[PDB]
This record gives C-alpha cells, structure tokens and sequence, in this order.
RNA sequence: GGGAACAAAGCGAAGCACCC
C-alpha cells in the first residue's frame, strides 16, 4: 500500500478541482 | 483555523476528527493513512500538565465529516480504537518534541466519495515539496479566533486554509521556544499581508501538498503548536512526518 | 561500498556514535 492514496473521488477521481488548490500549483512556480 | 474558509464537500476526505465520549466533545483532528489506521498528533492523546491521558475506551473517531456538530447520516463513519501507539521519544515536558501518534481502528472504514486516505511522503517527494515559499494545505474544526467555550469562534463547517511553509532560521527567530529538526513552520510574513493560521482544537490536523509529479496528496505535516494564533511575526508548527516515517512504518508493519 | 542510525546528539530557501 497505499495503492489509491491521495486521490479524492469528488475532485481528481472526476478531474474537477477545488477553488484554492490552482494557490498551491502556483507556488511552485519558482522555489524552493 | 484563524482566517481560512469553508470547506467544500469532499475537499479533504481523510479529515478524521477525534471525540471525546464523556463529556461529548470534540478533542482534535487527525487524518487517515489507511482502512484502519489514523495519525494525530501526542497532546492531544497524553499531555500531562493538563491532566490528559486518554485510552482507548475514552474517544470515537469520526470519518467523512463536514458539520462540526451535526450527526451526518449515511456519509459520517464512527469507529471505536484498538489501540493508541504514542512516539516513544514524544518530548512533552519541553517542547511537544515528536509529537506523533498512531491509531489502528476497531474494523477497517469502507471508503467512499467523502472518506479516502492520503498519501505519506516517499524521500523524492519530501525533498521536493518540502521548501521554503511552497504551500500547503491545513484543514480543522479548531477555533476561529486566538481569543472552544465561545461559539462564535467555532466553525459551523470544516475550515481550510493555504499557508507557505517558512526557512527554518525564521521559524527558529520568532520564538524563545527551541525547534527541533522534526518540526517545521508555516505562515504568511507580516511584509506578505495575506493572513490564516492553524488555532487550538486543530492538533492532528494534517498540513498536505499536492504533488504536481502525479497529482496526489500528501501529508508533510501535524498541527503540533503555536503561540496565539495568526500574530503577525508568529508561525504555526508542525510535526515533521517524512523525518518520522520510519516509527509510523514500524508500527503499521509489525502491529497488523 | 553495504546495513543500521525506532532522524539519536549535532551541523540553511536543511541536505552531511554502532556493525560488516
Ligand atoms: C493541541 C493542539 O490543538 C494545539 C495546536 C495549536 C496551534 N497553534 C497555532 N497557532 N498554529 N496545540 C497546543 O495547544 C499545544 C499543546 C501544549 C501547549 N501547546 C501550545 O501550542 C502552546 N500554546 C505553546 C507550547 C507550550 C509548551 C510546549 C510547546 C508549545
Ligand atoms: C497514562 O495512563 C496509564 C493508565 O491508563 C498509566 O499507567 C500511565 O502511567 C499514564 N501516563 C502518564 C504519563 O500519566
Ligand atoms: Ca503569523
Ligand atoms: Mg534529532
């Protein structure tokens, strides 16, 4: 395990995303 | 949480809040790793200068959750404990050091659209999204001003809120209290204005990241300990997962 | 070089006493 771990059945699991998590992507963008 | 918002159904399907039978009340948060097992942090489970020292029979957990306080029919799941295992090196005396436990449930959970597991950080994982300006994602019932009687200061729904995580030299600055390398701290910098922190009631709440290598969540972090709530020039601190995954291993290998 | 080091004591946008 854990096989399926990490993957929300309303969000990823329909590839629809939730309001804030675009915030979290774009901090990656630059560091670090 | 100090200045999040509402959560959407759904959003963090491995929130597990931890309920104190008797008195009926609302003890922390936690998180699901898997089917049967829960992680939470140590004070909120044994903190003696406040007379805690909960066993088994004493709490409920309660999985797929979004009412802080509304029995939630046919989507809630509530499991009674096997056993509690607390960090063996947990440091309450001074600075709540380790402070990590795990939880293996009575029956397994059944999974389902609002109660899912996430994922705990590989090496390559943890060294790469765990860095200083990166965001994580922190989700409580927890109270929603610095200043649990009070119930305007209580959530009528799960709280989430997205916070940077912070150079260790500045967490170590703000504070008298010394940090250990199985912490870390988040929180936006007066100079950044954007606000929100992790509040009392939030411990054992699970600072997550998305990983953009493969979509997934993982739980870097353990609402641990703070002082005050969202003051500017003050972090939130966490337990440090991926530094003390070889315990949370351990357990779950040799005890079922 | 390998293991261990229940990340133990330590050492910056933190990544570097035991056995073979
Ligand atoms: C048990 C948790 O609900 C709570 C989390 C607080 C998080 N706060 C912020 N701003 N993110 N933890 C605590 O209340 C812990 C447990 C024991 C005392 N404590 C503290 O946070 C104190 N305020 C400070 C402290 C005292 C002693 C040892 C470490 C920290
Ligand atoms: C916690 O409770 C158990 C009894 O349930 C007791 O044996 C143990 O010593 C207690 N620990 C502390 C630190 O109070
Ligand atoms: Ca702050
Ligand atoms: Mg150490």
């Amino acid at each position: 395990g854990e096989a399926d771990c990490g993957l929300r059945p309303l969000f990823e699991k329909k590839s629809l995303e939730d309001k804030t998590e675009r915030e979290l992507l774009e901090s990656y963008i630059d560091g670090r | 949480i100090v200045e999040g918002s509402d959560a959407e159904i759904g959003m963090s399907p491995w929130q597990v809040m931890l309920f104190r039978k008797s008195p009926q009340e609302l003890l922390c948060g936690a998180s699901l790793i898997s089917d049967r097992w829960v992680l939470t942090a140590a004070h909120c489970l044994l903190y003696p200068p406040w007379d805690k020292n909960f066993t088994e029979n004493d709490l409920l957990v309660r999985i797929g959750k979004h009412s802080r306080t509304r029995y939630e029919r046919n989507i809630e799941k509530i499991s009674m404990l096997e056993k509690i295992y607390i960090h063996p090196r947990y440091n309450w005396r001074e600075n709540l050091d380790r402070d990590i436990a795990l939880m293996k449930l009575k029956k397994p959970v059944a999974f389902s659209d609002y109660i899912h597991p996430v994922c705990l950080p590989d090496r390559e994982t943890a060294a790469s999204l765990l860095q200083a300006g990166y965001k994580g994602r922190v989700t409580g019932w927890g109270n929603l001003k610095e200043t649990a009687n009070v119930g305007k200061g209580q959530p009528s729904v799960l709280q989430v809120v997205n916070l940077p995580i912070v150079e260790r030299p500045v967490c170590k600055d703000s504070t008298r209290i010394r940090i250990t390398d199985n912490m870390f701290c988040a929180g936006y910098k007066p100079d950044e204005g954007k606000r929100g922190d992790a509040c009392e009631g939030d411990s054992g709440g699970p600072f997550v990241m998305k990983s953009p290598f493969n979509n997934r969540w993982y739980q870097m972090g353990i609402v641990s300990w703070g002082e005050g709530c969202d003051r500017d020039g003050k972090y939130g601190f966490y337990t440090h997962v991926f530094r003390l995954k070889k315990w949370i291993q351990k357990v779950i290998d040799q005890f079922g």
